[PDB]
């Protein structure tokens, strides 16, 4: 069994703690294969290569000039008390009203214990709207 | 009433099973003897349609802050949201309701669908404010209050009038 | 009917002559003697109020090429305009009606005030055209016809059933 | 053998009926293993999670305000009268002439029979080059 | 072992010599299982179906006019004295200051002793941040 | 003695009531030569030709998005203002500064006043009277 | 008796031919005095020097696209138009609205006659004689 | 004599030195009739109120980018010029053209003068006389 | 003491009067026999420097909503304006001070001249808050607290500890 | 003529076999005692250099509905587009071929790579339409026809004489 | 020769003058006896056409930091200005020569009207520089030099060969 | 002293294990009866806080034309960067120091996360040059040098005097 996992967006994702976000992890579209979930981390049971990704969608009125979007996923070790930066876009998408979305993937090793999360600032700019504009996932390679 | 091929397990005879209706699912296939067993949608699911799932498409659909349900989640349908009010609905954004400015009315009030419609304020009419309710309205008539003009009115200031004649 | 005051042009004491009414103006003011005397607008002008004026107000408002008279010159009131069809009023402009692209449909149609108005077509309905005045329709029902299921619906493609 | 698939843009992509894009299956870069195809859908022969993703690149000369194009990935399945959406984007590009490009990728699961197609509304605004810049595919994971 | 790369943004990266950027291959989160490198591209000792992909950020003060960024994965065989285009993107993204991320993934065939690179015209656009925001890798399916 | 006036922007200009915008009369640049103020209007005394002018400064932060900037004439013969010169600019296309000039020549009557209004007068941004100001002289 | 004039947009003011404006000299605000018309020029009949001005109004939707506005002599001791004064302006930086005012003094013989032209023309918006207009006066 | 003046861009109208603009004052449509000139400066040499004007073009590519256009007075009685008339204009919202334009009319004394400047100078495009120009007549 | 030439108005030698100092303007001119005579500025009015005016410059400056006066007339300057606790001057406008969104804090204050100044929070420290005055903090020292590592910190996150 | 490395599958030897030239592919590789057989290139594919391909490149270019065939796919050279009569090529698109404005004139029409190219009217000169193929035309010269004056010319309307001198 | 109406200043009858010609202007008009008297143009002046004006036309154009003079003010013509070498003339001003960016190359040169035009570099071909003369060069041919491909070219690279 | 939980190989008993200080990694795990070995953190590497890491985290900052090092990679910390002297920080670029134009002066110059400071130059004061250094200075004071005043000053022009009185 290859582990794999895709968490969908969901009425909790914005928590705005500055922690990272919530997704929805058994309905609809959303499935864990021999990954965990914490508090909106993934959890990794199986070590080793998986390509991650993660997409939002974005949207607003006008720009605030804090008018730069990061996107990213980071990585948690118990081995060490600070977050590993994996994979991270910085977008200024605003350039009345704007859409855009922010795609990422890519492979990292990962061992047992290690939690992957998705963390976007400013997050008021998220827009959900059913669970397939903004997602996280991985799998295995 | 719509049909799904199938097989007896025991025998391997074709059977031609009932789809099950809109608020329901396949729970059980049919058999020989026995038809479909069509399961209710459980809370949060539903099917709007005549089909054969295994299971209910999921309620998915998010309603933001400037938003509320115009439909709830319910076995044969999916949620669904309008604008609350105050705001409409401009390009998946809620908008807020448009003042019309000083020497400009309301035509017509803002909707969920729709923002406030404005003209300028016809002769003979004003308005004074910005306001998205506030309807061009007509200028204080000195003549037919027997009253003395003092000052004409314009698009946006009433006309005034001396307290006599 | 209402009245100004006027010195006699020669004899300066104070007269109170009568206003004229909307649709004409003061040919001549009144005197000792007589009332105020009002003619007719002359074409081209108008006077919509009670007034006192030497000469009616002219009839200034020009439509453009994208507008119609929605009112005439009158003696009573100037001109006034409004959108042809086909465009709507945006910030003193004619703008034209939009259309509404596929995935989507018309609510309410475009007018003189206000642009047509659009909507995502709901689950169950469809709309495989930008346009102006189509909008969302029901899917092809395969079930309500005695015939299976093709291809699935959209919100812009209609479900297909097969014979 | 593990099902995958790379669907290139081509000549009849774009329909104009409101209909899926259609792609290339079998010339330069085009192949299906283990996938079929049918009228611009993917087919699945073997049940399993797939990763799914397009790219679609779009461009234009300004904005028609309408302007707002989604890009999406949805499934099909003979058990029910609609499509399901999977993966979508809105991008709001325009903000003279402009390009950009939209991405997609995440995985689903999928039981044979099932077929997955890709739309984009507005249909015009896409950009057909050489078929390496919209593009439609999948692999078993 | 299934194979797997994945290279990120380093201090030679942008050459400026017109060839391909060059990646990091061996710290922090770079990696190479069963793929080789050299020069910039990534080299296939396995035959068989990859997805590949790339990241990378971009950036810049206002646009001149030229304005227009081509972002894109090419295949080198020894066959053949010219390159063959595999993916590629183009954005105009600076419709002051401005920041934009390009990601490609796809699936392609490839032989052994074929490479892939990865081009972005125009190089002086990309912004090297960390290592996490541009990137290149790849893996079997 | 040829009646001219140069009124300038102050400190009570803008009255948010939708009326004319108000001016200063007699300190500074602000004069009045053959003409009489009232309530934010020049009074003509002295009919005649004048050629009758204003300028207002206008400025903002991004985006009803139209305004107007005009001059008109009021007569105690009909109950309504008579529009003479006006202008339409939109110049939000952060921070924007942008100047409106109108001058034209007009016939007015013993009695006529003559005033200024700018729509959306929120836009208008006094500085010390001279960006903003208001003026006539006979012809 | 002093010159003056005033000229207003009209129905007809844009012949779409490459030639000048056209306007009312007559009707509502529009007045000669001391000056004649024709075909779109002010003519003078008293040499001497003027304050001339004109303003068009201007719109559209989008975006060559430089306008022009500027006021031109003839006479008819040479073949050809003296430009006296004139602005460009790029405003299209949907819809936009923007004014242009010209004014300057120059020195006019008996005979000599002074125009306004747009280019493009298209984009003058006229509305009722008192946003686009042409006038002048002895000084 | 009625006193004007009109004077037109010229080749050495910018200095460069944060200085007032210089100006022609005898060819072409520069003429000076009652008033004098001085390094840039219109001269007074009769005491009244006079109409000022001046109208500067705009125009560059881009974008500290706030251009203000005025006139000046100076007297000798204060060592410091007095702002007359202002505008702010932020017109960069690739090309771009405005005009400015000031009028207005101030009191006058024999010995005061009066100039044009523009910050930043750098943004003023000539081209013939007829864009940039300064000028005045007694009222 | 600075002069100014003068005729006198009948005689029409050059005379050679003293200037008035700031805070003064000449109310009579020198003569023949007497000197300058100065009188002090009105009220709303003033002369900063020395000068011959024979009236004083109006105190002509106004602030606005979102500005006070940095000084107010007085017989010897006209009033300036700065912006209020909570703008700042750009391009002579007074906008709002800035909030530093989070995973960035507060380095430099807001002033009526300067807008906020931020940056990302380095490693060690965070901010969970948009705030316009909220700093960089650092993370809590799970180790010199006698506790374990719960979850780990980032730029916009405390880390936590267990019991 | 270039070379690539092979093997004998019966015996083993090394052999140094020829490649094929443009237009061809390597449909057989080469053997101890016969040369390499090169194939032609099937329809819709190329190769336009020297090469040991299997298979020939895929002529995948697509021209759009504003560009025609500049080359057509051939067995040496993948197609090509330009753009169509009426259009130029800036930045990827086809874009209309601008109109010189009243006042102005082309000085060079517009080809695929290139927009028209206008200049404002020189001094008795004019043009008074928006044109993408109008030049600056010289004014009637009335005394070169013997005429009067009636009204002068400008760089957008053309001098005018009177019928008579 | 063209002529132009006068009266005599004095008598008072319709005189036909002859017109003076380009280059010339009327010094002195003509009258019972004697013909028109045309005058030369002073220096800084002009007169392009036959002509009655009792002053040349003044040579009004300015040529800018960017610009050169591409006809020098003349008798019969004012100065015309064209762009230095570097520009070309977009809407009345002179922008920079563009440079071709790497993968793309120069077809036309830019001139005082035009500005350097550029394309993608077709297959076979490379310019691996940013420039505003650099053209698409062909690839270095492996097979016509006796040797073998190292590694191919792009439309930016030159395609490399080995010993 | 943090801890974490290990096993001996040979036997199997739990062990607690120390932890590594900033600057070291865990090079070989504690066991009976020796401690935990720290390894220092190698070149290019580093860990800043008490840590269990088989491996330092790697260096990976890299610094724009535009920067230099606010600091080295040391073992205890990354390298960090600023931006050079012209520059300042805005929004993760580093943009060049405005300089305040004629009739304005700085007040404030330039930092690494900075911009210039303008003012506008207040009355009896000026500045005549764009620059990102000169401050608005005091007009030459003609009564303080006992001569005549010759031309006033403005904010963008010293006043004259002339060389008598
Ligand atoms: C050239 O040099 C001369 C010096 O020979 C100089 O004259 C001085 O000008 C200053 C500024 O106008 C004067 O300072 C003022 O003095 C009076 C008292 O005499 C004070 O009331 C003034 O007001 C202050 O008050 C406010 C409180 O409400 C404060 O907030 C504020 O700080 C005000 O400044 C002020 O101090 C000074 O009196 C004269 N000096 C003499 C000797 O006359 C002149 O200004 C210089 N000229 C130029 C053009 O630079
Ligand atoms: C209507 O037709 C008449 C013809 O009957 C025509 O008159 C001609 O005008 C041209 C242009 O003004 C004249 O050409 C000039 O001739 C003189 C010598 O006589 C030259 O010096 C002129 O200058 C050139 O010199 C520069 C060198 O420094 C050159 O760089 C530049 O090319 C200059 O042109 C110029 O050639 C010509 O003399 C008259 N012809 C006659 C017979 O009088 C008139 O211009 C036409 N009118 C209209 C309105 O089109
Ligand atoms: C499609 O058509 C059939 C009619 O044959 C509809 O069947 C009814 O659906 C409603 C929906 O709540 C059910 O309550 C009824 O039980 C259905 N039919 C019968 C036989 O009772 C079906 O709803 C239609 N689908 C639509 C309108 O979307
Ligand atoms: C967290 O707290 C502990 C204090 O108990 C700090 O421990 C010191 O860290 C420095 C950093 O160079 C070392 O040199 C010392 O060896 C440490 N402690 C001892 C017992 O010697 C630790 O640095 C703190 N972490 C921080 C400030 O990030
Ligand atoms: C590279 O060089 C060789 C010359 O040695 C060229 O070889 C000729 O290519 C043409 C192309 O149609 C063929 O028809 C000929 O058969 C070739 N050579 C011989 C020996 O006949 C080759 O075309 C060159 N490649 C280019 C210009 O791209
Ligand atoms: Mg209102
Ligand atoms: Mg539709
Ligand atoms: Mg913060
Ligand atoms: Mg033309
Ligand atoms: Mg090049
Ligand atoms: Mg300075």
């Amino acid at each position: 069994v290859n582990p794999a996992a895709h968490l969908t967006g969901a009425n909790s994702s914005l928590t705005g703690s500055g922690g990272p976000l919530l997704w929805e992890t058994q309905l609809g579209l959303a499935f864990l294969r021999g990954l965990s979930y914490h508090d909106g981390a993934l959890v990794v049971t199986k070590a080793g290569y998986y390509y991650i990704y993660s997409k939002v969608q974005l949207g607003g009125v006008g720009c605030p000039l804090a008018s730069t979007i990061t996107h990213g996923l980071y990585k948690r070790t118990p081995r060490y008390p600070e977050e590993l930066e994996l994979l991270v876009s910085q977008q200024s998408p605003c350039g009345s009203n704007w859409f855009d979305s922010s795609f990422l993937g890519g492979v990292v090793h990962l061992e047992a214990g290690e939690e992957v999360v998705v963390r976007v600032l400013d997050e008021r700019l998220v827009r959900l709207r059913d669970g397939t504009r903004s997602y996280f996932g991985a799998f295995m390679v | 009433t719509p049909t799904y091929p199938w097989r007896d397990a025991e025998t391997g005879e074709r059977l031609v099973c009932a789809q099950c209706p809109p608020g329901t699912f396949v729970q059980r296939p049919c058999r020989r003897d026995s038809p479909t067993t069509c399961g209710p949608c459980p809370p949060r699911h539903y099917t709007q349609f005549w089909n054969y799932l295994e299971r209910c498409r999921y309620c998915n659909v998010l309603c933001g802050e400037r938003e509320e349900e115009a439909r709830a989640c319910h076995a044969t349908h999916n949620r669904a949201c309008r604008c609350r009010t105050g705001f409409f609905a401009h390009a998946g954004f809620c908008l807020e309701h448009a003042s019309c400015p000083p020497g400009a009315g309301v035509i017509a009030p803002g909707t969920p669908s729709q923002n406030t419609q404005c003209q300028p304020c016809p002769p003979g009419t004003f308005s004074a404010s910005s306001s998205s309710s506030e309807q061009c309205q007509p200028h204080r008539n000195c003549t037919a209050l027997g009253l003395a003009l003092n000052v004409p009115g314009s698009s946006s200031h009433d006309t005034l009038c001396t307290s006599t004649g």
